């Protein structure tokens, strides 16, 4: 039931400084960079990971586990509790958000065996 | 004791390129390494000020008016220095504030007074500033869409980032 990404700041993986998306295959967590801040997201508390391009943009969006993503019920022991739905990024790396997405991908299916 | 505290190599807002940031009675200000407009912060604008590990470490200083200012780059061994500072001159306690990092996406978005943070277990996760919100839109039940725009308002901590910032969306209950 319980997981846990980090305990402490100095376990986070050292290119988090250049304020970019980290995959962080070993703890099962992803690290992703929100207003100047690195922000940890566990592997199972993540949907699916899609990319997809607009003109010179391409996008990632991650997609969180979250009631609907209803009744009944859940295991988080905080029924009013809010929930982070999704986010996206944009960046002009085609190939790298193709990357990301693919191992976001391969490390959720084996979260879910 | 001093006239001037000054501290170098400190990003100002994301700032690309780091400056020099010297304090004093009367407020603070920023200056660029070379190219950019240097910053300034009178004592009557600083309401509060709190302290965290960032992308080095951050102050990050609360207006009386609704607006956050960010410095990070300062070493571990600058606190002490930093909390007379702010107690001394500006009235103001620099609070060790722990962020979250057990990586979990559940607990409670809160509407503050010049940012929407979310919370952990009482720690925050992230914070967004109101300055950089383009849009608030109700996406359907029960979910809110938080807009920027890194590319009207524009957002430039959003795009700061080799990663643009683009929507969050929060699963909020009870406002449909």
């Amino acid at each position: 039931k319980r997981f846990e990404s980090y305990k402490r700041d100095n376990q986070l993986p050292p290119k988090v400084r250049d304020m970019g998306i980290v995959i962080d295959q070993k703890n099962n967590t992803i690290v992703l960079p929100i207003m100047g801040r690195p922000v940890p997201f566990h592997i199972n508390t993540i949907k699916n990971a899609s990319k997809s391009d607009e003109g010179e943009w391409s996008f990632l969006r991650i997609n969180f586990l979250s009631p609907g993503q209803r009744k009944d019920d859940q295991p988080f022991e905080d029924a009013s509790a809010h929930f982070v739905r999704s986010l996206t990024f944009r960046s002009t790396d085609g190939d790298r958000y193709a990357e990301i997405a693919n191992q976001i991908s391969n490390l959720k299916r084996e979260a879910v065996k | 004791m001093a006239a001037i505290e000054s501290f170098d190599h400190i990003y100002l807002d994301l700032s690309k390129e780091p400056g020099k940031c010297r304090f004093a009675e009367n407020g603070l200000g920023w200056k660029p390494v070379g190219g950019g407009e240097t910053f300034t912060l009178d004592v009557s604008n600083i309401g509060g000020a709190q302290w965290s590990r960032a992308a080095g470490y951050e102050v990050k200083i609360l207006q009386r008016t609704s607006g956050v200012i960010q410095l990070d780059g300062f070493q571990q061994e600058d606190y002490e220095r930093l909390a007379k500072i702010f107690k001394n001159w500006y009235s103001t306690n620099l609070e060790n504030k722990e962020h979250s990092l057990r990586g979990w996406n559940w607990g409670k978005a809160e509407f503050g007074k010049a940012e929407l943070t979310f919370n952990v277990q009482n720690r925050p996760a992230f914070e967004i500033p109101y300055s950089e919100i383009a849009n608030t839109n109700l996406a359907g039940r029960n979910e809110i869409a938080v807009e920027f725009a890194p590319g009207q308002v524009k957002s430039k901590k959003a795009s700061a980032s080799r990663d643009q910032l683009v929507e969050i969306r929060f699963y909020i209950p009870g406002t449909t």
